[PDB]
């Protein structure tokens, strides 16, 4: 009818006044409390927890008796015992998730709660911050990946107004490591200046180091970094302005001790509440089995809350690790922390007065903000872009028009088979639109896969995505692309695409029966009928969707011509009967050269692309600034300057 | 009204959507009005059925769409309700 | 089982995230013709809800049904199903072999005629693959 | 409720075959696009050896939802439903007056938004359309 718990302490303080709230609380039908110290070999304390804890028939121990010298302390095995009993452990020694893990240790929670909802406080903290566009990489390790992927979990919340929790980017870093410099160039392509990342105090210190050294740690970029990164001996190598965060009141077992006493009563007298309330057998030795009962209490701990406590209200976590949690916010002053204060699950606390930023920065800054050069890679679109061999220079030959106008080549760089050269089209031309419209340059490269990317599961993996440069705007490679490509669901599996004003058209080419595919002369194109299109190309996925394909797709794989342009040879030399192709770059051939007689069919007619990835500028931009180029005569423009260029 | 004026020429030209031109252009009991020329491109453009704004239909939508181009029975209807008489 | 589409379950108990990680994983990339309609993951502590094992039960059209959960709990949400009668004949039945643990056990309230893979009880023996791996460490 | 294809739902109490009578009647001759799945039709005095309320349940495609039975029973096997689910959202219920009973009796276990139609509690008055009728006996 008494409890009877050993236990393992810090102190001699620890066990006394342990004992001694123990008979407060174990009147407020009794309880008392034994307590050991930390033993020193691992050993030590695992036969210490055989016998102190164990012959005690110990209820609970909260536990954290370490150095001080982190370490994740090492009575892990030792709640692993309390599981070998499935007696209650409740983790005091860890502001880690590694305390928590259940499959790991089953038994446990946190006076120091998981540093996971720690930058998720630093999430919802930014939105009180309002900051939207975010990028984050850390250190590879399991409490860090995975305090990233719940981080995740954060953002991943929101999926269910303008804008939103909007993730910028993720990065992530090996364990130990000297130089970021390379994750440093990820930082200077990181447009926002919201810097999100969780490491200890010296590997902050490489943080600020080298970030300094890229100028990241340098004013104008928002670091959000980890407490063990934030606190301790990074407070020599603090960035400037940075702030750092703890909860509030959990490093002083005092009242956070204190308060594993209250909510140890809450779950005494709770654990007195229950039906077949009892104490699980003493004996390790003599225990080669788990408590049934001592399980069904760890059950009760599930079911063990507290009204308020030493550190007043706390109700359990899914974790079961604390609750309701402050981290109390830091700012900078004189690289010296000027305490913004603790934010709870509701509660938030600022500064009285007006916290640094990292620079003299009065707000959070605009984070997302484009390039002006933006990176375009393409292949020669007979329909606009004609890219010539440019002058010795590389300077481009000045061409009048048939109005006169001296019309500008598109400057490009393209591979040796790396060579610049210019580019005659009136694509660039759209593009002086758009630059036109809200000013964006561009870095013109070339494009020598089957399409833009064409999605492909390649000879190992089995990998199913899109092979071609469209990877590469998915990749983002080139800043922003263009193809006169008509759109497909892969490109909607892929990502959002733009919408182009021209209306292209598909259909298949011959030199100059001829009717329809399906027509049985086509349907069955006979030995003397031999037609194809080019390889990875979108009509590759066209007629790669059909129900006749294997004649067509399969039986023309053998007869398919890999370069379009090859195409365009064979065509030509008419070695082929017709020659699938993009009937309106049909149209445009047939203009420049009428020896290819193309079909009159009407198939998968969409229009031009550039290139679009997910949220940008040129959504709303592009799609109207399009319905100005149709609305405008720029689109009459390029009627004349390319439907209006074919003579025959 | 302005397509049997045109059909006697009430006016000079009955100008309207190049998709009236096209449902008006297959159907046509005799053989009198023409497409503003053949049907050359004017004012190129596309319609369809939206949603309220930002609806969260948007990319579901757009996956539509998707199935619109990737049916062919576009092509079926084409026929069916877009044969033309004229042909 | 050729089956193209599907669908699985799980409980919010460890692996959950790691399961449907692998498992949209290996149904992402791919260029098989697996296809799958989704898994609903949960917690049975307290009550459900919405009842949901009904709710998520009428959203499954495929016959496989894969679950991650613990025996125990596995009981209480395959008896549950039971109660729901989803497992109705016609569908199919995908355990983890930890879900299923012992082989002996045989609970009645998991659903019949269930299916799974682990390491060998009859083919792979204790002592001689045993013998074998000290050749290893060897 | 413009549904081509419907269901209906009946128990081995009275009008049982009648209601399936001048159902599958109305249903048969007509030039209408009517169309219909099934109906259970059961007995809920003793236990249900399949638990049929499952077995029936997932068989019904049909929004509509239209048994025969007493208030009683009706609260029986639609506490069941419940219990089942079926009725879940989307469904549509058709209720017969008198398996409804009293426009005040409103039980909790039948199924909510329940349709039906009777002679007119508040349109029709007892003492006018009586008096009226009473000059028809004349």
């Amino acid at each position: 009818k008494i409890v009877n718990i050993g236990a393992v302490l810090s102190t001699r303080k620890h066990e006394q006044m342990f004992r001694e709230a123990v008979n407060q609380a174990n009147k407020r039908i009794q309880l008392q409390a034994t307590s050991v110290t930390h033993k020193p070999n691992a050993i030590q304390m695992a036969l210490s927890v055989c016998e102190d804890l164990i012959s005690s028939q110990v209820y609970a121990i909260l536990v954290s008796h370490p150095p001080t010298p982190n370490d994740h302390f090492t009575p892990t095995p030792v709640s692993y015992t309390a599981g070998f009993y499935r007696i209650p452990v409740l983790g005091l020694t860890t502001r880690m998730s590694i305390y928590s893990d259940k499959s790991i240790h089953l038994s446990f929670l946190r006076t120091v709660p998981p540093y996971s909802h720690q930058s998720s406080v630093w999430f919802e903290m930014m939105r009180v911050y309002n900051w939207n566009h975010i990028i984050l990489l850390v250190s590879d390790d399991h409490e860090g990946r995975a305090a990233q992927k719940r981080l995740e979990t954060l953002l991943e919340e929101r999926e269910s107004n303008k804008r939103g929790p909007k993730a910028e980017k993720v990065l992530q870093f090996d364990p130990g490591t000297k130089n970021v410099t390379a994750l440093l160039m990820e930082a200077r392509e990181l447009e926002a200046r919201v810097i999100i990342l969780s490491a200890s105090e010296d590997d902050a210190a490489t943080v600020y180091r080298a970030a300094a050294m890229l100028d990241m740690t340098g004013s104008g970029y928002v670091w959000l970094v980890g407490e063990r990164e934030i606190s301790g001996n990074a407070l020599r190598y603090a960035p400037d302005g940075i702030i750092g965060l703890q909860l509030i009141n959990g490093k002083n077992e005092s009242a956070h001790i204190s308060d594993a006493v209250g909510v140890v009563a809450q779950a005494v007298h709770e654990l007195l509440e229950k039906e077949n309330i009892t104490d699980p057998p003493r004996g390790c030795v003599g225990n080669t089995n788990i408590w049934k009962t001592g399980p069904l209490f760890k059950r009760v701990l599930m079911s063990s809350k507290y009204a308020d406590g030493v550190t007043g209200r706390v109700e359990f976590n899914e974790d079961g690790d604390r609750k309701f949690a402050q981290y109390s916010i830091m700012n900078l002053q004189n690289r010296k922390l000027v305490q913004v204060g603790i934010y709870n699950g509701t509660h938030v606390i600022p500064n009285d007065r007006k916290i640094i930023w990292p620079g003299g920065e009065t707000e959070k800054p605009r984070g997302y903000q484009m390039s002006t050069r933006l990176k375009i890679v393409t292949i020669h679109q007979e329909p606009f872009v004609y890219v010539k061999p440019t002058m010795s220079d590389g300077t481009c030959k000045e061409e009048f028009t048939v109005n006169g106008d001296p019309v500008k080549k598109v400057i490009c760089t393209g591979p040796n088979d790396t060579v610049p050269q210019c580019c005659y089209g009136f694509c660039i031309d759209l593009l002086i639109k758009l630059a036109r419209t809200m000013q964006f340059t561009y870095e013109v490269h070339l494009v020598a896969d089957g399409k833009f990317g064409t999605q492909e599961r390649v000879q190992n993996s089995n990998k199913k995505e899109w092979n071609g440069m469209m990877g590469e705007l998915l990749s983002g490679q080139a800043d922003m692309i263009v193809a006169p490509l008509t759109i497909n669901n892969e490109r909607a599996q892929y990502i959002e695409f733009s919408k182009p004003f021209k209306y292209q058209g598909l259909t298949i080419l011959v030199k100059k029966r001829i009717t329809g595919i399906n027509d049985p002369r086509l349907r069955n194109p006979s030995d003397k009928f031999i037609y194809a299109t080019v390889k990875q190309s979108s009509v590759d996925i066209y007629f790669r969707r059909q129900v006749e394909l294997s004649t067509m797709y399969r039986h023309m794989e053998k007869h398919n011509y890999e370069s379009a342009a090859e195409a365009i040879q064979a065509v030509r030399d008419n070695k082929l009967h017709a020659f699938i192709w993009d009937s309106a770059v049909l149209e445009f051939e047939a203009s420049q050269k009428c020896d290819l007689v193309t079909t009159g069919e009407l198939f998968f007619r969409s229009g031009f692309g550039i290139g679009m990835r997910k949220d940008s500028p040129w959504k709303q931009q592009v799609s109207l600034s399009i319905l100005k180029s149709h609305e405008n005569g720029f689109m009459e423009d390029l009627d004349k300057t390319w439907v209006r260029y074919q003579e025959c | 009204d302005a397509l049997l004026s045109l059909k006697t020429g009430k006016l000079d030209a009955f100008i309207y959507d190049a998709a009236v031109l096209n449902y008006m252009a297959g159907r046509d009991e005799g053989c009198k009005l023409v497409t503003i020329g053949s049907g050359k491109v004017f004012a190129s453009t596309g319609y369809g059925i939206a949603i309220q704004k930002d609806s969260g239909w948007k990319r579901q939508v757009d996956l539509a769409i998707l199935q619109l181009f990737g049916d062919g029975e576009m092509e079926e209807l084409e026929a069916l309700w877009l044969t033309g008489i004229c042909h | 089982y050729d089956w193209y589409i599907f669908s699985i379950v799980t409980t919010y108990f460890p692996g959950y995230q790691d399961f449907v990680n692998k498992i949209r994983s290996t149904i992402e990339n791919s260029f098989v013709g697996w296809e799958l309609e989704e898994v609903l993951l949960l917690d049975m502590s307290l009550d459900d809800g919405d009842s949901k094992i009904q709710n998520q039960l009428k959203k499954l059209q495929s016959p496989i049904i894969l679950l991650y959960c613990t025996k125990e709990e596995a009981t209480y949400i395959f008896e549950v199903a039971n109660s729901v009668g989803l497992t109705g004949y016609g569908y199919t039945w995908i355990v983890p072999s930890l879900v299923a643990g012992d082989t002996d056990t045989v609970p009645s309230e998991f659903p019949t005629g269930l299916i799974s893979v682990s390491y060998d009880e009859w083919d792979y023996g204790l002592p001689a693959r045993v013998r074998d791996g000290i050749a290893i460490i060897t």
